């Protein structure tokens, strides 16, 4: 999630939409995220794990000089392409439809994933169509066509609360920041139609139906079970090995005797 | 030598057969049991380094 990058060139909170997405003297590092021991529902899991991005930003990011709308890596459950209009592009409403569907991944541009030594990723129901393909990571490329599409203001297109109307065109714009200034990094993707937010949402990557998160990755239900697999219970000094078992008596591989899920 | 412990004993075993068949009793006393054998099979003043 970029640990390095410049001093911001103007503070001031953008006004061109996009045009190319471009953090100057970004640097990438991997991190090892990790959320304390515990028997959690999902929901605070996952505030739990944005919460520990959070940290692992202020740790070394922050006074690094990263604009603070550079956190690469978020577990969110919103839905973000609901709500949009064919026409303009946008999100109607001028905000996200804030309703937990399942858990999803919000990547920037250079900014990954990695579940290949973790099963927390059977916990947010994130699993690879290959289980057995050495190495699960979401990357920003594996994320194509998933872009989160951008937030119609309410300000410029103004006349859905005046003058008895509901209906404008051409007038449309994107918020390119948000309230407190920090900007959502709203950007012309490269088939230059309605401005996106370079964000590529994994579930928005998912319900696209063409191809990579689906021939890839897997959306299942986030299974809060722990994700464990099978439990061995084994008898060494009551029962003949089975077949195809050594008799390792003094050691924990011991012929398995009993077969039973966790 | 882990000598009569029943949860960290050795295990002498063959193959085809592969029951261990070295069984350790918390109950016994190896190390003593060799003290007095030998002991018995000779004079204790006797350094033998090996």
């Amino acid at each position: 999630m970029m640990w390095k990058r410049d001093p911001p060139t103007s503070t001031a909170p953008p006004s061109a939409v996009g045009s190319g997405y471009s953090v100057p003297g970004a640097q990438y590092k991997w991190y090892d995220l990790t959320v304390p021991e515990g028997n959690y529902a999902l929901c605070e899991l996952i505030d739990l794990l944005n919460e520990g991005i959070v940290q692992l930003y202020l740790s070394e990011g922050r006074q690094n000089n990263v604009q603070k709308s550079d956190i690469g890596v978020k577990f969110d459950t919103r839905n973000f392409g609901l709500l949009r209009d064919p026409v303009t592009g946008l999100v109607t409403p001028g905000t996200y439809v804030y309703k937990g569907y399942h858990p999803d991944i919000v990547l920037l541009p250079g900014c990954a994933i990695d579940f290949t030594y973790s099963r927390l990723s059977l916990l947010l129901g994130i699993g690879k169509r290959e289980p057995y393909s050495k190495g699960f990571v979401i990357t920003y490329e594996d994320l194509q066509g998933g872009d989160i599409p951008a937030l119609l203001d309410l300000d410029s297109v103004d006349v859905n609360d005046a003058d008895g109307e509901v209906i404008e065109l051409d007038n449309a714009a994107p918020l390119l920041h948000d309230s407190a200034g920090v900007s959502y990094n709203v950007i012309y993707d490269q088939v230059t139609g309605k401005p996106v937010t370079a964000y590529r949402s994994w579930m928005l990557a998912y319900n696209v139906p063409n191809s990579q998160a689906n021939q890839t990755t897997l959306l299942t239900v986030p299974d809060m079970a722990g994700g464990i697999g099978a439990m061995y219970t084994s008898l060494p000094d009551t029962f003949i090995a089975p077949t195809g078992f050594k008799e390792d008596n003094t050691t924990n591989l011991c012929p398995v005797v009993g077969m039973n899920l966790f | 030598l882990y000598h009569d412990s029943g949860v960290c004993s050795g295990t002498l075993n063959s193959e085809r057969s592969g029951m261990n068949v070295v069984v350790e009793l918390p109950d016994r006393n190896t190390e003593l049991s060799y003290q007095y054998m030998l002991a018995d099979m000779m004079s204790r003043h006797h350094y033998f380094a090996l």
